[PDB]
Order: C-alpha cells, then structure tokens, then sequence
C-alpha cells in the first residue's frame, strides 16, 4: 500500500509493517508480477546444481487504482475509549521489561552497598543500615520473583549478576534473611519446584541454587528459626529442597544438575555443613535415587544428568569412618590406616552410617550404578579407592562390576571403565596381589578376566581386546607387584605371551 | 587526572564550564555531548578522590529550576522545548554534583515537605507518567529516548543513596505502580518462563497492523486496503452514533 | 524343565503365583535361570510361560515385573542382564529375550505404564533395541538352529515393532 505523504510504498502482511523496495520494477517482477522462470536449486550439501522451472505461486490478486474526507460524504440523505485504554496499558507493561529498567534496579540495590558492611568492631548492622537492607530486601523480592527471572536473557541480563546482587544485601543481617525465607520462599509451596526444576533456563536455576546455598551458609550461627512447615534455617531450606524428591524431581527430569549443586556446593564450604547433610541422611537418601527406590516414582527422562547425585553421596561418604570394615588379608597384622578419607578434614565425622552401609557394602545395587553410569568422573575413583582399601569383599564386588562391563559392554566405552581399573589395581593395601590375581585370572565361574576376554574377542570384537591390552601394559609397566605377578606366574606369564603376538598380527 | 598532581587545575575548568549554560552550550546542542560527559568526569573524579568544589549548592539548586522549567514545558506544549543530548547532561551533571551533598541535602530535594520534590518530579513526570494514568484508570514522558530514560535512572539512584528517607520512597512508590497488584502476601509469576510484551513497540514511522489467526489473511489484507484512503478513513470514523 | 510347553503347568504356576510373592520369586528364579542356560532353540518355551506369569493381574505384576527385567536383586539375573551376556555370541538368545518384551509390552498396559515413566529401563530398552538395529544390518527361524543371527522376517518385523515402543 501507498502511503499518502506530502513528501510512499510499505509492506504490509498480517500484523507485520514495513518498508518495501518495490519501487524499483525489478521487485514488481518478483513478488506481484508472478509468472513463470528459470530457477536456481542448490542441494546435497551445496554440492549438486539443477535448474527447474518454478512459478511464482506468490502474485497479485486484486489491485487498486486512485484518482488525482468529502463534506458531501458525510451529509445525510435518508469513543477513543478503548483506544486510550489499551495504549495506557501498553506503556505501562513496556516500561516495566524495558532494558534500562533493568538497570535500574541493579543501581537501585547495588547502590549503597558501602553502607552495609557492619563496623569493624561489630559483627551486625547498625539501625540504619539494618533498615536500608529492610527495604532493598523487600523490592528485589517483589521485582525478580514477579518478573525479574522470568524476563528473558537479553533483558534480564544474566541472572548470577542478580545473585551477586542479592548476596550484598541478605549477609550481615540475621532478620533479613529471616525475612526473606518467610516471605519468598517458604510461602508459596513451589518457589523451591518452580526455580530449581521447573525454571527451563541454566542460569536461573543456577543462581537460585547459589541463593539457597547462601542463605543456609549464613544462617548456621543464626538462632531456630519458626517452623514454617529448635530448627535453624538451614534446616529449614535442605528440608524444604529435599523435599522434591517425593514428586517433583522424578517428574522433573532433564533438569538436575543444578538441583544437585545445591548439595555439591554445600558441602564444598565445611565440616559444619557435612556433618549437618550427614545428619539429615542426604547420603541415604540419594544412594536411594538413582535405584529408583526412594520416597517417590522413578525419574522419568532417559538420559538423565546425575552425576552431581553422586558426587554428593562421594564427598559425604568419604567423611565418615570405615574402621569396623576392613580385613587385613595377612592374618594378624592390624588392617592399614585409610589414606584415600577426606584431605581438608583431620578426623572422620562420625562412623559410617548403617542405612548407607546397607547401600554401599552389604547390597552391590548402588556399586553398579555409579560403576555403570559415571566412571569417566573422577568422584568415583576417589569413592571406591576409599571403600576398597582393604575390603576384601568390597574389593571383588568393584572387580565383579567391573570385569562385567570390560566384557559385556559396548566397543566404544571400554576406556572409562579400564582406565578406572588402574587405580583399584593400583591400590598398595594388603590386598594389591589379589585384586592383580582376580583381574587377571577372573573371578571364577561368573566374571571373565582380562585373559579371558581377550580369547573371546580376538575374532570378533577386536578393539575390546586391544583396549584391555593396552590397560595391561599401562598396568605392568606402573606397577612392580603386577610385574612380580606376571613374572613368577608361569601361566599368566604364558598367557600374556599369545597376546602380544595377536597384537602384532592383527596390526 | 595524572599531569596535574595537584588540586587547582580542575576548579578552573570546573567554574569554567559551569559558566558556560544556556548560553553557547545551548548554542550547538548537538555537539555539546562531548561537553557534558566530560562534565561527569571532572565532578566524578572530585568526590571519589575527595576533591571539594567550592561552588557546589549554589549551581545544584539552578539545576532543579532547570529541570522544573522543562517540566513545564511538555506540560504546556507536549513536546520538550530542548534537545535531546542536553536534557543527557542536565539530568547527569544533577547526579555528580548531588554526590556533594549531606543526607540532611539530598532529602531536602526528595521527599521534602517544602522541599522541590525532584523525587516525585521524575517517577510521575520524567520516566512514569504513563503509569500514573494506569494507576488513576484502576481507580507524554520529559524523557522519551532510552538514553533520557537512563539518565532519569542514575539521578534517581544518586537520589537515594546514603539517604534511608529517601530510598523509602523511591521503593514505596514501585510497589504502588508495579508490584502492589499482587505483592501484598504472595509474589505470584508470569507463568512463562521466557516473556517479554508480545505486542512490540509499534516503531514511530511504522504502522498497526493485524494479527492473523491462521487463516484470517484474506480478511486481514482487505481491512489493511480499506482503512489507508483518506475518505475511507475519515468518513467511517465520522460516522457518529453507531453505538 | 519338563512340562513347560503343556497347558496344565502353566494353570499351576498361574494359580500359585498369584498373590504369593515367595511362590512368585521361585517361578521367576527358575525361568530366569532357564532363559540364561538353555539352547538357543530350547527357549521358547520357557519365555512364553514367562509371559504368562508377568501378564498375572494380581497386586504383586509390578514387582514381578520389575523381578524379570531388572533382575532377582542385586544379581545378573535378568532379562536386561541375559541380553548383556548374549549379545556378543549366542545372539540368539538376546533376540528371543527382546522378542518376549515385544510382546510383553505390546500386550500388558501395566507392563507399558513401567517402560514408558522409569527411564533407567527406558534407557535399557533402547540400548538392546539400538543393538538389535545394528545387529539386522551387519534365512530359517531363529527360534531354530545356528549361530550368530539368521536374519529372517520374525527379527526384522519384530525390530520394526520395537522401534514404535521406544519414542
């Protein structure tokens, strides 16, 4: 259409207004016009050129033409209502997501951080900075969880900053942070739902998993905290985020990792926070999860992202005490100090729990998963050279997991699991020679062994034995007590003979 | 900042520009930009680095009738009776030589009783005056480029820090246009996860146009052909009565 | 061992299996035992009685369920499992493992509302049907003699059906 001007054409489709280049005939041609012509096609991957005669099935349909407001128009013969109130509307939400409003709050909160720190000689905040913190509290509570991490990206503008933003204000000050749990978190019965697992964005998620985090941290020398269905508030927060394992977080997979960094980075600050994850059977619970036998339904989605659920249940468990389980395998001796517990950490927390023991030791389900799923990490190593440091049963239960998979696992994913399988064998405790023997030999009559393996897939399947040899040479060549093993041993030491010269001929 | 080592080299430009006002600065107003950031810059650098200017109410209070006047101005006309680079530097010299002032100032001007209440002026009448006709209805803005609309912001912020009083209203008064609808016990959510206005801005040289349904285009294009000629356009509407 | 293929042990296991998790855990015991170690072409008789044990309306088909595929706890016996063994050699015996899920899942809603809403045997389930893909592509029954695959009609429409389980 034509737009009468005193000094042109546009574009006008469906809601959509612009400007329009037709002015020049060539345009005409090409969009009204019609008409068949000679096209250009380009395919297989811009490889294959063909011409093809194409109609243009966009052309002109009804066409008005105009001669070079008539009183006599509106002579007889026989509400700006609506439209103010829409347009009000309008500008009242366009301010509210404009970018720079955005800007505005961050200056708006950010700003008299200086003031907040308490006096040197004092570890809270005087009236007025306890009061400024009051107010700022309460506009960043109503603006992010109203419309602040629901904007999109570009506007809300990279929502960590808005943690940073939230940290300056909910330190230093026990009330505020009472005020802020009581108020945005524990009122609604799904702010905990909808931000850790419901919240389709990475960063939201992120940063309101570090929010709670900060919030449990700095109220541990708070005093208890009302119940809000002698309990601190950080009791309060882990009860409320261990709550969505019930439902929530079965229904809500594809969306983990960061529910489980709010109990990676937990436990990452201290002794105070682990004994306190310990006591509430975090552990107990998780091992749980990922069986598919916790306090709710399975998780749903395939390829859901756990490795975060272990590497919560590694750092816990290599807290607690071991001593009332291991075996010395030379008789009399005493079993050997655990040089594989926790650095950072001078005497374990408590004894190894008896729920998490029946996970971990007298069952082999959980052994399995994380042997299965998350071997390439290297939270596992640390909780299985932990566990298997002088537990002869324990020790065979990692090797019959393991041999398994080594065996009957797919060609391409040999390589996390043998590379895993140095460092059980490579643990100098009492029972070194026999882990060395039982990978080897194999466990009899169930599980392969390295040798066996080998024989059976030397036809077919040839990379799985060439990926075990190479574990075997890395092994012999960084460990002397295989060496002494493999020479001393006439049959190992036979058998490790046909297999290097099958390495050969097949190359 | 660095050649001079000493306090006496920026006073002399600082009384010297402030001389110059709605006079040759007002004079190009297209390339005085340069000049007012640079304004910034020197005032900046005197509260951080403690560096007291001699003259700093004196010049503060001129800048209030300043923007009182220009208040007025789309007030009486509709249109801002300046350009739009020197209401930049108006708002943004307020804010630096505001930091020169005690918290028994700076309340003086925000949330005084017969003080100029240059903290209502901007929330109802510089930023938000839309809001204000939303909020009479549940019962033309000075700045109007993101770059004005910025500089009401940061004067805003200034306003507010160091003074609780102030800070107070500035956040009360939020509440009331924004976030009292709901944000009274419970802080409820858009639902939509990733949300912005779906209707746009309507750029000014632009034009409305339909939205389609799926299947609505025939009608669609025909309404859009109609409605352009003049007759049309104003005859229709002149039909009167038709409720 | 015996009498698996007649139409009188089933009506006894059937009636015994019902309601009765010890008896429940024995017949699955047994048959889980007997799909592991048995001929290739011996087998199917022992997984279709192991159908008709699944396909037990009673309160305990979800955890019989879960004691067939899964496995008897905390051992490599079941039917995921006896795929794992088998997949590598004596592949016949994985087909007819799959092909007794095929049927399972296309014939009990309760053993449907299990694959689809666990994910872990979700993910299982398409690991051993991926394999059953590449295994088709690299003429008599396999539900008779032989070796590695047999590449017949009763796989390749079988593989087709499973690739509508799993989406």
């Amino acid at each position: 259409i034509i737009q009468r001007n005193g000094g042109r054409w546009y574009k006008f489709d469906d809601g959509d207004v612009t400007e329009c280049k037709m002015d020049d005939d060539e345009e005409m041609k090409n969009q009204c016009f019609g008409g068949e012509y000679m096209g250009e096609v380009f395919d297989h991957m811009m490889k294959r050129m063909s011409y093809r005669r194409q109609k243009r099935w966009w052309n002109a349909y009804i066409l008005f033409y105009e001669r070079m407001q008539d009183d006599e128009l509106i002579r007889y013969i026989s509400i700006e209502r609506s439209v103010r109130k829409q347009n009000v509307q309008f500008m009242h939400n366009r301010m509210q997501y404009s970018m720079e409003y955005f800007q505005f709050m961050k200056k708006l909160l950010t700003c008299n951080g200086v003031y907040l720190n308490p006096p040197p000689g004092q570890d809270h905040l005087l009236p007025e900075a306890e009061e400024i913190t009051m107010i700022s509290i309460q506009l960043a509570a109503r603006f992010l969880f109203t419309t602040g991490f629901h904007t999109k990206k570009v506007v809300r503008g990279s929502a960590s900053d808005w943690y940073d933003a939230l940290c300056i204000l909910l330190r230093h000050s026990k009330n505020v942070r009472f005020w802020f749990a009581h108020n945005v978190l524990f009122n609604v019965s799904n702010r905990f739902s909808e931000y850790l697992l419901e919240c389709p964005s990475a960063e939201v998620r992120g940063a309101f998993a570090k929010l709670i985090v900060f919030i449990a941290h700095f109220s541990l020398q708070d005093g208890p905290c009302p119940s809000p269905f002698n309990l601190s508030l950080s009791d309060h927060l882990l009860r409320a985020v261990l709550n969505l394992l019930r439902r929530e977080v079965s229904e809500h997979g594809r969306h983990l990792q960061q529910y489980f960094n709010l109990f990676v980075m937990y436990a990452n600050l201290g002794v105070a926070e682990k004994t306190q994850l310990l006591k509430l059977s975090v552990p107990a619970t998780f091992m749980l999860v990922s069986l598919d036998e916790g306090p709710g339904p399975p998780i749903k989605y395939q390829y859901a992202e756990l490795g975060k659920l272990y590497s919560v249940v590694s750092q816990l468990i290599r807290c607690c005490n071991v001593s009332s389980r291991m075996q010395s395998s030379i008789n009399g001796n005493p079993p050997l100090p655990n040089p594989f517990g926790d650095p950072n950490l001078s005497q374990p927390i408590m004894p190894i729990q008896q729920n998490v023991a029946d996970i971990l030791f007298v069952r082999t389900s959980y052994v399995k998963k994380i042997i299965e799923d998350c071997s390439n990490s290297e939270e596992t190593v640390k909780l299985l050279r932990f566990c298997c440091w002088e537990n002869p049963q324990f020790s065979s239960t990692v090797l019959s997991e393991l041999l398994w998979q080594v065996a009957y696992s797919y060609t391409y994913e040999l390589r996390p699991y043998l590379d895993l399988l140095l460092q059980i064998l490579l643990i100098e405790d009492s029972w070194q020679t026999h882990r060395i023997h039982n990978a080897l030999k194999g466990i009899p009559d169930d599980r392969d062994g390295l040798f066996d393996t080998i024989q059976r897939s030397k036809n077919h399947y040839q990379k799985r034995a060439y990926q075990c040899i190479k574990c075997m040479v890395a092994l012999f060549s960084n460990c002397p007590v295989a060496y002494q093993i493999l020479q001393g041993n006439g049959d190992l030491k036979r058998k490790w003979t046909w297999a290097v010269e099958w390495l050969g001929d097949e190359l | 900042t660095r050649c001079c080592m000493g306090h006496r080299p920026l006073l002399f430009f600082i009384t010297l520009l402030f001389t110059v006002l709605g006079s040759t600065a007002r004079e190009r107003a297209k390339h005085s930009g340069d000049y007012f950031t640079l304004l910034r810059h020197l005032l900046n650098y005197a509260y951080n680095s403690n560096i007291n200017v001699p003259n700093a109410e004196v010049l503060l209070n001129n800048e209030i009738d300043w923007l009182k006047r220009i208040r007025d101005d789309v007030k009486r006309t509709g249109e801002t009776g300046i350009e739009e680079t020197i209401l930049e530097g108006h708002l943004g010299v307020t804010k630096e030589l505001l930091a020169f002032q005690t918290s028994e100032k700076k309340f003086h001007i925000g949330c005084e009783k017969g003080g100029a209440n240059l903290i209502k002026e901007l929330i109802d009448d510089f930023i938000f005056p839309a809001s204000n006709v939303y909020l009479q209805y549940m019962r033309i803005p000075v700045c109007g480029s993101p770059p004005t609309i910025n500089a009401g912001f940061e004067l805003l912020v200034a306003l507010a820090v160091g003074c609780v009083r102030n800070l107070k209203q500035i956040v009360d008064s939020l509440t009331e246009m924004y976030y009292i609808g709901t944000a009274i016990t419970t802080c409820e959510a858009l639902t939509e996860w990733e949300y912005l206005p779906p209707v746009g801005p309507r750029p000014p040289k632009g034009f409305v146009g339909l939205k389609n349904a799926g299947a609505t285009c025939y009608m669609n294009s025909v309404i859009q052909q109609l409605y352009m000629i003049p007759s049309i356009r104003n005859g229709i509407l002149a039909i009167e009565g038709t409720g | 061992e015996d009498c698996s293929n007649s139409e009188e042990t089933v009506k006894l296991l059937r009636f015994c299996c019902w309601e009765n998790p010890q008896f429940s855990s024995t017949v699955l015991s047994e048959l889980l035992w007997q799909v592991a170690y048995s001929y290739t072409y011996e087998l199917r008789p022992y997984l279709d009685l192991l159908l008709q044990i699944l396909l037990i309306e009673d309160s305990w088909q979800t955890h019989r369920i879960h004691n067939a595929l899964k496995g008897i706890p905390d051992d490599r016996d079941g039917l995921f499992d006896t795929i794992q063994r088998s997949k590598n050699h004596y592949q016949k015996r994985a087909y007819q493992c799959i092909k007794c899920m095929v049927a399972l899942f296309s014939n009990c809603p309760v053993a449907y509302q299990i694959l689809q809403g666990n994910g872990d045997l979700k993910r299982k389930w398409t690991w051993a049907v991926e394999w059953l893909g590449d295994e088709l592509e690299r003429q008599s029954n396999e539900t008779s003699n032989g070796y590695f695959l047999e590449r017949s009609h009763s796989a390749r429409m079988t593989l087709a059906k499973a690739c509508e389980l799993c989406p």
